[PDB]
């Protein structure tokens, strides 16, 4: 149950529940996939640039 | 002429084109002089004239 609580919605479903979990699912296709072609349809907010 | 690394939507699409062919002025002459001028505030990588 406490599993449950933590790793689900602890009472913040949206930004706890499935955010962490995003990050998870991100590292853990990094970590299959060396390659980011699988990792095309998992969006980011990247920042590029210069000097 | 200075030198843009990207043609903006403000410039008509061959500026750095022509700038590279104006360039050859020094490029192409041992008989020239070039001040290189880097911006201060930019960093040292980041400036075309290096090229």
């Amino acid at each position: 149950v406490l599993q449950k609580d933590d790793k689900g919605i602890h009472h913040r479903k949206l930004k706890k529940s499935l955010i962490d979990m995003y990050s998870e699912v991100l590292d853990v296709l990094s970590d299959y996939d060396a390659s980011y072609n699988t990792q095309d349809h998992l969006p980011r907010v990247v920042v590029v640039g210069d000097q | 002429p200075g030198v843009i690394n990207t043609v903006t939507s403000g410039m008509a699409p061959d500026t750095k084109e022509t700038i590279f062919s104006i360039s050859k002025a020094y490029m192409q002459n041992p008989n020239a002089i070039i001040l290189c001028i880097q911006d201060g505030s930019v960093d040292a990588e980041r400036s075309i004239v290096t090229d």
